[PDB]
């Protein structure tokens, strides 16, 4: 069995329990649900006009889950220094030792400055994930389907950006599962699909293409938690892990 | 005066209240109203008949299938095999380019959200005089995939749910098709105009010919079936999304193919102007660098294009400005310089390696607007 | 039970409608469909003229259509586009006599406004070898709608709520129709604010769902008679009669 | 007769009722009045100036009802990407499906960020809708009458662009009727105009003619819901509908 424990040989006295840092520090970090509701960063992206960009185009999407999106280093010359150095963060190193979810995610996406157009959000739970490939940041190209434009039932959000440029969200548990994966997914069933991501969140500007040139390389970053419903189900092993302070430094 | 010294609030802004929500929430606005405690009101005869409601309209029945049973149909022939999903269809044999349709009540108002589950209700109504006998299976066969379609019969249904009608007096009945499937809800069928999330029905609805219909040799040889669907009582609905539907109300329907030419977003209407830094250009505005900018036309090496309206009445008029050749001005866009044979020997200047400020405005006049954004034809030509 | 005697006299058992003078029967049980709860007087809201109901003589029955319904007519087929406070009118005025002519409507002759609920009993007289079944629908204000040139067919009427009459049984439809206009009256004729689409509240409309079936030597036509009742009425503004203009002839 | 129910042939056991979404994701839907109430996208503007507009020159206007605008799909060379492809929303989707109407509406117009100027808001319920042709946003030309004009009596509200770019309404039901018309109207009856919309909302900035060019062809875009006073009465079956994804993709 794995937890049996045959015979304790205990050369050790009693220590003195500190309640997780209660006693030191004045808080308790046993709960790791309430670490997980510290806000990490969930994307980071330049703003790349491709086409010529209507008011309804979204500029950006995103499938929203929280193992972490398919992790950009960026391209070999210019790399996203931090998912290049510091790897993965938080709550997909907790969320790497679960199998299934069932709950809510927050966002707080945070908007460039020099932009002042308003921005809608969407929320569309109908979009299925097809495999850790593409489960990552799509800067979208000129239109095709429905996917990359503003739609009207789904649940959206308009940040004016001139009074705050960050919104702050709660994106629902609108799956018709019992809980969804939280590995990465390589899709073998077709509507296990249905069951990775809480949904699609697209962020687009509403500025036409002559504000549309102050838009382009500005930064968006995005930062997750896990937003109080979160509930981590069936305890699966730490894969290997990579040490950090091992990568190789940048020779001069 | 006291002064008031202690710490204030510390908050944040934003620029909006929330679109998404709407059930628990005190919205506050700016009421058009002369009270501010004045709310419409209903009274006795202005009352609200209809709770606007999902287990109200769904729980209508509305037709949407009219079956063709003889007399020479056998004992296995296939009435019909809709599917059982509240998206069951009806077309309308119609001209239109786009096919309009019919949906039950369940339908439109299933339309609307992501997911389903629960009880369908099918109402048949086998029109037939007292002296028509017959008897039909309606069965329901769960989880049959669209390769599995074909190959059935009526007595691989019988190993299924099924419901034996006997048509001897009483000429309509109402069959409940079970919910099953392994998902306590179900993604619906259309979805927006996305093929993909695309997902057919949980199960399949049959109905075939148990015992051939006998009619006597007085009353006719065929009969029409009715069939109408309601949400059942166990039917419900939940996750809002964008409709699958759209109205008949506006047909029409714009192909946004990427052939034709015309300006981009925003730089329309456009007028015949002069500018400083530029002779006539289009200019979509009064101040300076408000020229219309144009997209770059793929043109292939060794050969050039210029321009010709396909509508000259939608064109900008100084004459109506008809011919134009899109060129580069250097900060970044392409102009469009109207011309008078002329746009074909500057499309021969600078496609073969001139330039604008090679020597190789009493034309603007009014300086009427375009037509909105006006479709530009590309004609082309060799080098 | 299922014990068939017939008799000199029939078999079955005979209902009723009385009216005012009006007895109208029939042999089978109505197919009743009644699209709004009853509507509430208001005459208090806008009227200080002598209002008054002229039930013993407008709460009459009276035909204002009939119609063979052949096995010619196809599925999806208007047989009656009723609109029923003017059809009331212009049946008589098809009658090629007056409106003071008849008992029923002489106050919409005198009166300038009117607000009541309509009985309509669209009753049949098919064999019962006959197989084919129609739907008396009720749309409130079709002429005031520009896209029921589209909804006009029989899957359109079917969602709202609507009558059946089979050709087999016989079957009478019962349909009681209260008053909901967008105004709480119906002008009788032209009226300062609005002249076109007088008394129009809405379209009894009677599509078919099933044609007609049967033998080669079977009864080919089928008639079809609509009776309506005005019954809740109340009528005011009282005018002159020489205001009051004939109706569209439609 | 319509909900009839001759003989139910049922095979089904007891189904457990979720209560409309109640026992999995912590909200009912089975009340259609409050998904009504999330703000759909109304309409969809370039401010497009004509002539030299003085100070009470208003923008552009709207007639405000709850069955949606006379649907802009746009040029056919520059189609307005939402309503072209994503058909008519929610709220005329069940407005399609009624037949009278007795409430309120709210709008929520948002503003472009790049104009500074102050915006005023006319609400006007003296207007007449004339056909649903010209049931439409009407960018207005030189001014002939007075409804080219701010006017005084009637309510209006004055947002300041430099705090905040949007405006959020509530547009009470002034009629003399019992309920309004829903569907689209073809004004038969002279005074049967009066009952279609609400009234008519016009929106004009305080702009001269010298910030007039930062106005123009910038985007203005419309919400609405249907404020908790609205009740749909006579129950009007739907039309025929158009399935969005079998609409043709733009070929390459
Ligand atoms: O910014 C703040 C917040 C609270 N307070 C005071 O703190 C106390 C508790 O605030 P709360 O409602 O928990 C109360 O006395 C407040 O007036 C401040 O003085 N400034």
């Amino acid at each position: 069995e794995e937890s049996r424990n045959t015979t304790v040989l205990d050369t050790t006295t009693t220590l003195q329990s500190s309640g997780f840092g209660r006693a030191f520090f004045g808080e308790a970090f046993n709960d790791l649900k309430t670490l997980m509701r510290r806000y990490q960063l969930y994307g980071q992206l330049l703003l790349s006009v491709t086409t010529d960009k209507d008011i309804d185009h979204c500029m950006f999407t995103f499938p929203c889950l929280p193992q972490g999106l398919a992790l950009d280093i960026g391209s070999a010359g210019s790399p996203h220094e931090i998912f290049n150095r510091c790897r993965d963060g938080i709550i997909p190193l907790i969320a790497s030792g679960y199998r299934f979810y069932r709950g809510d995610l927050r966002y707080k996406i945070v908007f460039p400055s020099n932009v002042n157009s308003n921005i809608w959000v969407q929320h569309r739970p109908d979009r299925r994930l097809e495999g850790w490939s593409a489960a990552k940041i799509v800067n979208c190209d000129a239109v095709s389907t429905g996917q990359g434009v503003y739609n009207h039932g789904y649940a959206s959000h308009i940040q004016i950006t001139r009074v705050n440029n960050v919104i702050e969200l709660e994106v629902p548990f609108y799956n018709a599962t019992c809980y969804n994966y939280l590995q990465a997914f390589n899709a073998s069933s077709a509507a296990s699909s249905y069951a990775v991501s809480l949904g699609e969140i697209s962020v687009g500007f509403q500025a036409t293409s002559d504000d549309i040139a102050s838009i382009v390389n500005k930064p968006v970053t995005i930062y997750y938690s896990i937003g109080d419903g979160m509930q981590f189900s069936q305890w699966v092993g730490y894969q290997p892990m990579m040490i950090l302070d091992q990568l190789p430094a940048p020779v001069v | 005066n006291p002064s008031y010294q202690q710490s204030p609030r510390h908050f944040v802004p934003t620029g909006m209240h929330s679109l998404a929500l709407g059930t628990n929430l005190v919205e506050p606005l700016h009421a058009l109203r002369l009270d501010a405690a004045g709310t419409t009101q209903h009274p006795v005869g202005c009352a609200p008949d209809e709770d606007m409601t999902v287990s109200s309209i769904a729980s209508r029945y509305g037709l949407i299938r009219r079956v063709q049973w003889k007399k020479d149909h056998a004992k296995g022939s296939l009435l019909l095999q809709l599917d059982a999903d509240p998206f069951v269809e009806q077309r309308i044999e119609g001209t239109n380019p786009i096919s309009l349709y019919w949906f039950a009540p369940v339908g439109v108002v299933s339309s609307m959200f992501m997911q389903w589950r629960g009880s369908l209700e099918y109402r048949f109504d086998i029109i037939a005089s007292q002296f028509h006998t017959g008897r039909l299976i309606v069965g329901y066969v769960p989880g049959l995939t669209a390769s599995l379609q074909l190959q059935m019969d009526y007595m691989k249904l019988k190993s299924s749910s099924y419901v034996v009608f006997d048509l001897q007096e009483s000429n309509s009945f109402t069959f409940e098709v079970p919910y099953v499937s392994y998902r306590p809800w179900w993604v619906r069928k259309y979805g927006g105009n996305y093929l993909p999330s695309s997902t057919d029905a949980p199960s399949t609805l049959f109905m075939y010919v148990q015992v051939p219909l006998i009619p006597m040799e007085a009353v006719s040889d065929t009969i029409d079936i009715n069939v109408y669907v309601r949400g059942g009582s166990s039917f419900e609905v939940c996750v809002p999304v964008q409709p699958s539907l759209g109205l008949n109300w506006n047909t029409d329907f714009i192909l946004r193919n990427d052939e034709e030419y015309r300006a981009k977003t925003g730089y329309a209407p456009y007028y015949a102007g002069v500018w400083h830094s530029f002779s006539l250009v289009f200019r979509w505005g009064s101040a300076s660098d408000q020229i219309a900018q144009w997209p770059t036309i793929s043109v292939p090496r060794g050969e050039l294009a210029f321009l010709r309206i396909k509508d000259g009445k939608q064109a900008a008029v100084g004459q109506p400005w008809r011919t134009m050749v899109v060129w580069p001005s250097g900060h970044g866009y392409n102009i469009g310089i109207p011309t008078y044979e002329r746009a074909r020997q500057l499309a021969q200047h600078l496609y073969g390696g001139g330039s604008l400020t090679d020597e190789k405005a009493n034309q603007q006049g009014p300086g009427k607007v375009s037509n909105g954004n006006p479709v530009w034809e590309v004609m082309r030509a060799p080098l | 039970m299922d014990n068939p005697n017939p008799g000199p006299d029939g078999e079955g058992e005979v209902e009723l409608e009385k009216d005012s003078n009006v007895v109208l029967t029939t042999q089978r049980d109505p197919s009743t469909s009644i699209p709004a709860p009853v509507s509430v007087k208001w005459s208090r809201w806008t009227s200080n003229d002598v209002v008054d109901d002229y039930a013993t003589i407008t709460s009459r029955w009276y035909q204002i259509a009939e119609f063979v319904w052949s096995k010619d007519d196809p599925f999806d087929k208007e047989l009656a586009r009723l609109i029923l406070p003017r059809a009331l009118l212009s049946s008589i005025e098809a009658n090629s006599d007056a409106i003071c002519d008849v008992p029923n409507t002489i106050p919409f002759k005198v009166h300038a406004y009117w607000r009541g609920d309509m009985e309509v009993r669209v009753q049949i007289n098919s064999n019962k070898f006959q197989v084919g079944q129609l739907q008396a629908t009720w749309y409130y204000s079709d002429h005031e709608n520009l896209n029921i040139s589209s909804k006009r067919s029989v899957y359109g009427f079917s969602q709202m709520d609507h009558a059946l009459i089979s050709a087999s049984a016989s079957n009478e439809a019962k349909l009681v129709i209260p008053f909901k206009h967008v105004y709480p009256f119906l002008p009788t004729r032209i009226v300062p604010d609005w002249t076109t689409g007088i008394l129009d509240m809405g379209a009894l409309n009677i599509r078919v769902i099933a044609p007609l079936r049967m033998s080669a030597t079977g009864p080919t036509t089928c008639n079809v008679v609509v009776f309506i009742k005005l019954n809740n009425s109340e009528f005011t503004g009282t005018s002159s009669g020489k205001f009051y203009a004939s109706q569209i002839r439609a």
